[PDB]
């Protein structure tokens, strides 16, 4: 079956140059052409661009148009693409995709790869405080118990509350870019008024970019 | 180049009935379309190609039609599988220059929820590290629609205020927002009374929750 | 008789519409002040009585500025032809009432066009006698043209018609122009400024070297008496003139019409105010030297073609393969040369859909795909962009964006053989519809209906193939077409196939612009022994001036030479004051080509050496200076400045 697999996680500074690998699989890669497509957070595909299998027949986009290098190779099967000078607008999950017609023509986009976050900034540490309710903050007889992680910038962290045991009313949002340059989410779970001081909650809070887990008693 | 331009860009609808959402242009594209469909968290599939004919892996309930300079998909049955966004491109034939829209979010028709207004305050171990966030949590509510004001000693304050809503819940439809409000210790200390209103389609009046240092 | 044509003689060279711009083409017009053969058109009646006519072969050279007076219909018609003799393709412009018969046929018509006027105002009546031509052949073009080409006339005390015509004689379209203005005395020179517009352009080409004016005999009664000595005033007169290749300013108007031009070449007020750009021109040097005329040819292309692209073995070779198994080739690092593909066969359909075949050499492509393969013959077009064919669905299909072409011809010949002819085969049943570009190679039985069919085939269960059967005997619909695809893809990339670059046979002696690899300017080429470095292409001399180039083509050594007479400069007093301009071509001493003055720093032609001196108006050098003063009526003089 015809699955495009490529790179993970790419982090870089501001006037530099990232190289993203797709390579491709099940299909002979010397007829279908193959698009790189940009998909930034809240935002849609932004640029085209084509790469030819069997030569350097390419085709960049007109926002970039001289800043791309998306070279080729029959050996590997695999796509190449080098974006030169990225800034703090570039930070998206570029995508790797390839077309239902042959090398002539070209008609849209039907296997996609699965991304690949890039992002531009300064790498640091991580740090949680805990968010204890106040005791006028009862209302219907519901309490909200939450943990405000913060100074961290990349985002697999997976707050979960004592080891995965509560799942019920656990919300996680999505982490928020600060002034700062650094990301930071809250999550909070909703908890009945009588189960205060008696049961134990603990979010656990993991950054595996850094290696720091920290278990924080709320 | 051609600017695709989708008017709804907000299609609220309920599982069960048919949608349309349109994506029109300028120049004659009547056979130069493509429909897409990227769910939250993986990577956009095709759904119907060249504007006419369906596509190859997608079900008979996506139906697409057009031609000339109006476009428009037709599902036949919406699905709980099929809440996603929706895009569309056309293949320019000599200038190669496929652009892109901005997106059409289909939603769950509900009944109206009404937020649940919580406030936080910091508490004394981030204020030993001389940094101090106030979060007003809004959870189990109808589509964002509740902006958050932030008052302290009745003076509303602005631009230091981040929210972070939440994707569209698949248990109750529900959504969940959060507002933090980041200040320094001594404008902290400086105040007393900390106060979070709340004003959404869903409230008959504007719930303001507040606390005393 | 010759007559002066102060400012006239321009029209509009291109379609383009222009405002407010000043801009310079180099065409072939007429320069301002020259000597148009005047031709007074009147009876001429002799002592004896016969009656008599000129009518010389006039040379059409490169262009004429005929003009016309004529009243009614005195002058309604032009020959043209190089031969006379049934051997080129001429051309009557018939200028008959309310129409014009434009035929351009290949006879000998006569010696003496000659016509009467016939004045019949019937509106059912043929004018135009079968006495002007005698003969009739094969015509190759001809034309209706029902607005007549004939300005309007006017009936009035002094107000009479002017017309004039501008011809050429360019191979694309014979450029002719028209157009009409009322003259406002009876005793004046027609002086003034009056552009042509592109009337027709009849799209036929044939040489012309000469070419003869139609008048009107109208000798159906001389009435004597009155015409005894032929004519005393005069019926018409019509002017002939000869356009030259120049470099005309042309200045456009708000609404988008020329009101002036500048000859910026044989004139000095021109060459000044086409050096300065500007038409009050102040008193300074203003060299414009290497700038003149300088008009004799045009050649300009690039040199040095190199190894073409393997176009053979797709368009001729052993034996090509089916729909099934397409061959593919593709074409890059090479420059493509479609000139050769015509000289293979009589094709049969030649339509590109993407471009047209005229301009596939002017544009720079990625990289073209040779697709060649063998159909039936009555499918020569099944093959094409949006076309539903059991051949074209099931198998290669093109896509609604082919800018490629259907080049194919017919190979009753060679794929002919009289046998069962199993070679080719279609492969009518598939399962789906091949998308464009696509080649299916497998065997895999088809299989319609619900019948397991893993060892063989039976009646629900086809094969994917059949025998393509071409008997010799088998007429058009039937017969092997070779079929190829050059599917012209654009990608903006390094492109390698732009066009099959061929200069000119490297004309030498002559002072031509030239343009050899890229660089391109002016001047003559000579011949020159200079021993260049196998890798050095262009060469400089010490003063950073192009002085000899390598031959891209086979192995020559040539020396461009600016010819800058050392420095030609021109002396305005300012067209406020009055418009008498001099010359003074610094760096001669007056034998390389009016008053004429040699002086310190050159030759001044156009003034002359007062032994007086005066205060220096304009600086000419060495303590030569010029004025422009009333000396006893006013021209430029020149002097010694007074030190004190």
């Amino acid at each position: 079956q015809v699955q495009l697999v490529q790179s993970g996680a790419e982090v870089k500074k501001p006037g530099a140059s990232v190289k993203v690998s797709c390579k491709t699989s099940g299909y002979t890669f010397t007829d279908h052409y193959m698009y790189w497509v940009r998909q930034a957070p809240g935002q849609g595909l932004e640029w085209m661009g084509v790469i030819n299998p069997d030569a350097g027949s390419v085709t960049y986009a007109q926002k970039f148009q001289g800043r791309v290098t998306m070279t080729s190779d029959t050996s590997t099967s695999t796509v190449y693409m080098e974006l030169s000078s990225l800034r703090s607008e570039d930070t998206a999950v570029y995508y790797c995709a390839r077309d239902l017609f042959f090398i002539p023509a070209a008609n849209s986009f039907d296997y996609w790869g699965q991304g690949t976050l890039v992002t531009v900034s300064s790498t640091k540490g991580p740090s949680v405080f805990p968010l204890a309710p106040s005791s006028k903050s009862t209302s219907g007889g519901t309490a909200a118990l939450g943990c405000l992680v913060k100074d961290y910038f990349p985002e697999p962290v997976t707050v979960s509350w004592n080891s995965g045991a509560l799942t019920s009313g656990v919300h996680t949002f999505p982490a928020v870019l600060q002034s700062s340059g650094l990301y930071s989410l809250s999550s909070v779970v909703t908890v009945p008024s009588s189960s205060l001081g008696t049961q134990t909650y603990i979010c656990n809070v993991n950054h595996k970019p850094s290696n720091t887990k920290v278990d924080k008693k709320v | 180049e051609i600017v695709l331009t989708q008017s709804p860009a907000t299609l609220s609808l309920s599982p069960g009935e048919r949608a349309t959402l349109s994506c029109r242009a300028s120049q004659s594209v009547s056979s130069y379309l493509a429909w897409y469909q990227q769910k939250p968290g993986q990577a956009p599939r095709l759904l119907i190609y060249d504007a006419t004919n369906r596509a190859t892996g997608i079900p008979a309930r996506f139906s697409g039609s057009g031609s000339g300079t109006d476009f428009t998909l037709t599902i036949s049955s919406l699905e709980p599988e099929d809440f996603a966004v929706y895009y569309c491109q056309h293949r320019s034939n000599w200038p190669r220059m496929f652009t892109f829209g901005q997106g059409t979010k289909l939603e769950i028709k509900r009944t109206v929820a009404a937020p649940s207004v919580f406030i936080f305050p910091p508490s004394d171990e981030q204020l030993k590290s001389g940094t101090a966030s106030v979060v007003c949590l809004l959870n189990n509510f109808y589509p964002r629609e509740a902006k958050v004001q932030w008052k302290v000693d009745n003076a509303l304050q602005s631009g230091n205020s981040q929210e972070s809503v939440t994707e569209q819940d698949s248990k109750d439809s529900t959504y969940s927002l959060s507002s933090t409000l980041t200040l320094s210790k001594a404008d902290y200390e400086k105040h007393k009374v900390y106060a979070c209103e709340v004003t959404h389609q869903g409230l008959s009046s504007p719930v303001t929750k507040s606390f005393n240092r | 008789s010759y007559t002066n044509s102060f400012t006239r003689g321009v029209y509009y060279p291109d379609k383009v519409f222009r405002s407010s711009v000043l801009h310079s083409t180099q065409d072939l017009f007429l320069p301002f002040f020259s000597n148009v053969t005047w031709f007074h058109a009147i009876h001429v009646s002799g002592t004896n009585g016969t009656k008599r006519f000129d009518n010389p072969v006039l040379p059409f050279n490169d262009g004429v500025y005929f003009a016309s007076t004529e009243k009614s219909n005195i002058i309604r018609g032009w020959i043209f032809g190089t031969t006379l003799d049934s051997k080129t393709q001429s051309l009557l412009i018939v200028n008959n009432a309310t129409n014009v018969v434009i035929k351009v046929c290949e006879f000998q018509f006569c010696n003496d066009p000659f016509l009467d006027v016939y004045q019949k105002n019937n509106k059912s009546w043929m004018e135009s006698e079968f006495r002007v031509y005698s003969s009739a052949n094969n015509c190759t073009f001809e034309y209706v043209s029902q607005p007549f080409l004939m300005d309007l006339e006017g009936k009035e005390g002094n107000f009479k018609n002017l017309r004039e015509f501008v011809f050429k004689n360019i191979d694309g379209y014979f450029k002719i122009y028209s157009k009409h203005t009322p003259i406002n005395l009876e005793r004046d020179l027609p002086q003034g400024f009056s552009a042509l517009e592109p009337l027709v352009d009849l799209p036929i080409g044939i040489n012309i070297t000469r070419f003869q004016t139609l008048l009107a005999l109208h000798r159906s009664y001389l009435t004597p008496g009155d015409s005894s000595s032929g004519w005393t005033a005069g019926a018409a007169a019509y002017y002939v003139g000869y356009l030259q290749p120049r470099t005309f300013l042309l200045k456009y108007n708000e609404n988008g019409t020329i009101t002036d031009a500048v000859d910026c070449a044989l004139d000095p007020l021109s060459e000044t105010k086409c050096t300065l750009k500007s038409f009050t021109v102040e008193k300074g040097i203003y060299q414009t030297s290497n700038f003149r005329v300088q008009p004799t040819e045009s050649i300009v292309r690039f040199p040095n073609i190199t190894n073409l692209c393997p176009f053979h073995e797709v368009f001729n070779a052993t034996t090509f393969a089916s729909v099934y198994a397409w061959n593919r080739k593709r074409i890059s690092n090479c420059v493509a040369d479609y000139s050769v593909i015509y000289n293979f066969a009589p094709f049969f359909a030649f339509k590109c859909y993407g471009v047209s075949p005229t301009k596939l050499n002017d544009l720079c492509f990625t990289n073209v795909y040779a697709d060649s393969f063998v159909i039936r013959g009555n499918e020569v077009s099944q093959i094409a962009p949006g076309q539903t064919g059991n051949i074209a669905d099931y198998n290669y299909k093109l896509p609604d964006d082919f800018t490629g072409c259907v080049i194919a011809w017919n190979s009753n010949k060679l794929d002919s053989k009289p046998s069962g002819n199993y070679n080719y085969l279609y492969r009518l049943f598939r399962k789906s519809k091949l998308k464009p570009f696509e080649r299916d190679i497998s065997t895999e039985i088809y299989q319609a209906g619900n019948k397991p069919c893993n060892g063989v085939a039976g009646s629900n269960c086809y094969s994917p193939l059949q025998s393509y059967g071409f008997r010799p005997t088998y007429g058009v619909g039937h017969q092997p077409y070779r079929v190829v695809v050059l599917s012209f893809e654009l990608l903006h990339a390094p492109a390698t196939v732009c066009g099959p670059k061929k200069s000119t046979n490297l004309v030498k002696n002559k002072c031509v612009n030239f343009n050899f690899n890229g660089l391109t300017g002016t001047g003559v080429l000579t011949e020159s022994n200079k021993k260049f470095l196998p890798f050095q292409q262009f060469g400089r001399d010490i003063a950073d001036t192009t002085d000899a180039v390598r031959d891209p083509q086979t192995l020559e050594i040539l020396d461009i030479t600016p010819c800058s007479f050392g420095g030609v400069s021109v002396i305005t007093p300012g067209t406020n004051t009055s418009n008498q301009v001099a010359v003074l071509y610094q760096g001669v001493n007056c034998t390389e080509v009016s008053n004429v003055f040699q002086t310190r720093a050159g030759c001044l032609i156009g003034a002359e050496y007062v032994n007086n001196s005066y205060e220096c108006d304009i600086p000419i050098g060495a303590g030569i200076c010029a004025s422009y003063q009333t000396q006893t009526s006013q021209s430029i003089i020149a002097y010694t400045m007074s030190l004190g």
